[PDB]
């Protein structure tokens, strides 16, 4: 294991993915055997040898530890940094690619946890997959909404309303300024609301509201489904509806699924908002499973228009990996846990969605933060506003538009973020009676 | 509490939840394209205003998200009363037409910002 | 021999065919709500009041069948003055709008009621 | 037959669909080996014995018979109650179900007679099945119709006219507050007017009286049918309209197509009307054949918006056998003839339709009796109306109101229904013409 796999002279080339590993060794593994044992079984090792190794050359095949660096303050902890060669992968394969190299060695006994931290996806590899059905700047220009963050709602209660109560709400929320209302990732196809339902009662409201507003409006139609078969029937009424927006649980689809909705919707011109639900799972413990950063660059390779990215009540670390969703270029910054150089030569960028527990204080935070390319997404936010869903909505609108113009006139967010929403409520009731209720 | 209106509430996008803008107002909106390096432009429609559907129904087609360009993006502009000046012609040539600035981002290739700076009376 | 109307003969499902309800009448139906623990909510419209086609053609899909909430649902409502005092501070800011009582059922989990309360002249 | 299939000590399974038959045996026979002939013949019961029964386990699948009383007053009548392992059945096929409870059992030779009067159909077979395509609730959202029964005419002569004269009527009908119009039964495609024509009429009408009205209209299109493909083109027609509402003779075009429709209409958003041309051949005779309660368990299951529930003009069987159309839960009730506790987990309910020689006079009997979530269907009570089929539609709209607006004010329709209609009179014409030519 250690003389074939650890090759520390290796000169990394162009088309190579890279992982960056956190590897915990056993107690008395020096890191060496860790770094090789981790390039090993995420490739060819075998444990007996085997006459067929002759008939090829495995080293064309090999993964390679080329580099251990120690993890500060931690004992026994080591960022092992691995090169496969481009020739493991299926082109367009997101499914391959994590196969490959997560599918076997977070297992392997020498090791007593594992973190996948990062991955240098080469251009080559990028190019072959298709990326967000339009991205950033396509959704901007279709939607019509320059020069501030979107804004969008999660109905509530997930289950419970029939469709066309849920539909009410729906039309309360994007008729006071909402661009977006939402299913939550847990509504799909259930008893008190079937999923045709839901969509047939969500397309009458957003056309009453853009009618009412002349603004377009989306609301993110949810279909994820138990079969390829059943999600299909989902976004193809909506493509039937004419309605701009559908969503997926990626991780919970999986990958497959995933990628077919991606193809799907560029065929037929639909954004696709992805939600991260069951990330947690994988993404929370600094010791074992993946970072999110990871799940992010394979969601921008199958594709997505919008990925939820978290709330920001280390901000570092969820700014580095924004800029991964965004950008076309991002510089190693170990600083912000970018451990790799990365380009996407032109791969369309991924708008981030913020949510969780936010309201109308935290407006002058986020707009400082993402900037205009994301997607604020209140939930309790808006449908706790004391007026009712269309007050929640302008409270919400309100404050966001108060804050970019503050903040275009050269006003500083992170210092006069209270102020400008206090000189706000001076002329907005709605936004006043929305500052008393929270903080 | 309050009953939000239904009736002669159409928006236009970023800023249209505000107050009108003042001259004031409307100079620093123009100062930060400026300080960006982005293009001024100005935009009239006299027709609708709105979004609607006349000519197609598929996913993200929609009407009146085009409206017309005032002369052309003032490049090299380096001063906001320029763009205000053209706001004024505008006006007078077409004070009937809903007027908005935009802006475009040559490093980027897209348009970036886009918003209302003139309606007519009972708007 | 009576042949029945065609022209501004527009109706509002449940209760529309009677005479238009009197103060006292709409005070007992409001009862009827609040004795079976409904929750009485008001809706309104100023634009088309009937239903229509517009957005989409397909089974089951009509426009115009939301109406907008006046306020809220008046959860914990023990008095019916209280829904005629909310339904006459409605036709004080919209005269020329409909106004309908709608009850919520929590229990079925439903919209279960709805009925005209006021029209405009001319309907 | 006696020692394996008659177990008075068996308790019941939540899986086990139970039987309630009511048992004629022959002179003779003793109950004991009437109720176990039932449970055998029902199951894996064998004249002779064959040596294939010891490749399986026989009693993992046999029917017991598990309980037998008396029937009061009428002379060597038993109810027997059969279990039946859920193993038995196809998940989702009523066929399946019916064929292997009924198909055998019926001409055994030591019974004179056998009615099948219930089932408890258990909740893990009951989630197998699609249920109602919409259901009450949804089919109220959709059309926008609350707080009263809904209101619908057959078009009559059912043959004869042209498919012009047949949608002029409808117009006509509809223009006066009903909410549908129907085909008859029997109305399919004939010589003198062919389905097609029928449908394009009933569309040009439906849609002159919405528009004049204002008011959601229906008409049921019978798409009946020879065959799936013809029943298929007929559905898919109405779909292409636009049209809410089809209809089905269940019980002539068969559990098999019935299914078929049920899921399409699911897929393309139609209510379905069920009608039960042909019941009375099976469920008239008390000790011979099957209660329509079964029949209508099993249109829940198969799916249908709305079911045939017959005239009240015994009524607490009618109200029993209601209940289980429209409610999650019903308890065991041998008043209501509801031999089993029956859950539906959250199947969504079916509308009950009364028709046949009712009038005016009957709906504050029909408001009171069926409530809210019902279908008044008036054929003659609309055309024979003197002064023709509008003014017909008001009367009927009217005596309905008024018995709303009386019963929400506290009044008692048992008591004063004839002093409510009485009332209504004094302002409707239509209505005052109406009651001078009925009662
Ligand atoms: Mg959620
Ligand atoms: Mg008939």
């Amino acid at each position: 294991y250690k003389l074939t796999y650890y090759t520390p002279e290796y000169e990394t080339l162009d088309t190579d993915i890279l992982a960056a590993f956190r590897v915990s060794p056993q107690p008395g593994v020096p890191p060496e055997e860790a770094g090789a044992a981790v390039a090993a079984e995420s490739s060819t090792g075998t444990w007996t040898t085997v006459w067929t190794d002759g008939l090829t050359n495995l080293d064309r095949y090999k993964g390679r530890c080329y580099h251990i660096e120690p993890v500060a303050g931690e004992e026994n902890q080591y960022i092992c940094y691995v090169a496969y060669p481009l020739d493991l992968f299926e082109e367009g394969s997101v499914t391959n690619m994590f196969t490959s190299i997560v599918g076997n060695v977070f297992g392997f006994k020498a090791l007593r946890a594992l973190r996948l931290e990062d991955l240098r996806i080469p251009v080559a590899y990028v190019k072959t997959f298709q990326g967000p059905p339009h991205g950033i700047q396509v959704e901007r220009d279709k939607l019509n909404k320059y020069g501030r963050p979107l804004l969008g709602c999660t109905i509530k209660p997930k289950l419970g309303l029939s469709a066309k109560n849920y539909g009410r709400a729906v039309y309360e929320c994007l008729r006071g300024g909402l661009d977006f209302t939402k299913d939550d990732e847990n509504v799909n196809s259930q008893p008190f609301m079937r999923w045709r339902d839901r969509f047939l009662f969500c397309a009458e409201a957003l056309y009453k509201a853009q009618a009412e507003t002349g603004e377009i409006k989306g609301h993110y139609l949810n279909a994820t489904a138990g079969t390829c078969e059943d999600m299909m029937k989902r976004a193809v009424f909506a493509r039937e509806l004419g309605v701009p927006i559908v969503m997926h649980d990626y991780l919970t689809g999986g990958f497959t699924a995933n990628t077919t909705l991606s193809h799907y919707c560029r065929d037929n011109g639909l954004l696709l908002h992805i939600h991260r639900a069951m990330h947690a799972v994988i993404d929370r413990q600094k010791n074992h499973g993946m970072h999110f950063r990871v799940l992010a660059k394979a969601l921008r390779l199958s594709g997505g228009d919008h990925i939820h990215s978290g709330t920001v009540v280390e901000r570092d670390i969820t700014l580095g990996f924004v800029d991964l969703l965004r950008d076309d270029y991002t510089e190693k910054d170990r600083s912000r846990g970018i451990y790799f150089t990365q380009s996407w030569v032109s791969t369309p960028g991924v708008l981030p969605v913020a949510s969780g527990g936010i309201h109308v204080w935290h407006m002058p935070a986020l707009t400082e933060i993402f900037g205009d390319d994301s997607v604020l997404q209140f939930g309790g936010g808006t449908l706790g506003h004391p007026w009712g869903n269309a007050p929640g909505a302008v409270a919400n609108r309100v404050a966001l538009e108060a804050c970019v113009q503050a903040r275009n006139e050269g006003r500083d967010l992170a210092r006069e973020g209270n102020t400008i929403i206090r000189e706000a409520t001076k002329w907005s009731p709605e936004l006043a009676a929305a500052c008393e209720v929270w903080k | 509490m309050k009953v939000w209106p239904t009736q002669n509430m159409k928006r236009y996008e970023t800023l249209s939840y505000l107050p009108p803008l003042t001259t004031d107002q409307l100079a620093r909106q123009v100062d930060y394209l400026l300080n960006n390096k982005w293009v001024p432009c100005l935009e009239f429609e006299t027709d609708h205003g709105f979004v609607y559907r006349e000519h197609h129904n598929s996913p993200g087609y929609y009407d009146g998200r085009y409206w017309t360009m005032w002369k052309l993006p003032m490049f090299g502009c380096t001063d906001p009363a320029q763009v205000l000046n053209e706001l004024e012609e505008c006006k007078k040539e077409y004070p009937n037409a809903f007027i908005r600035i935009i802006g475009f981002d040559s490093n980027r290739q897209v348009q970036c910002v886009s918003f209302i700076a003139y309606k007519p009376a009972g708007y």
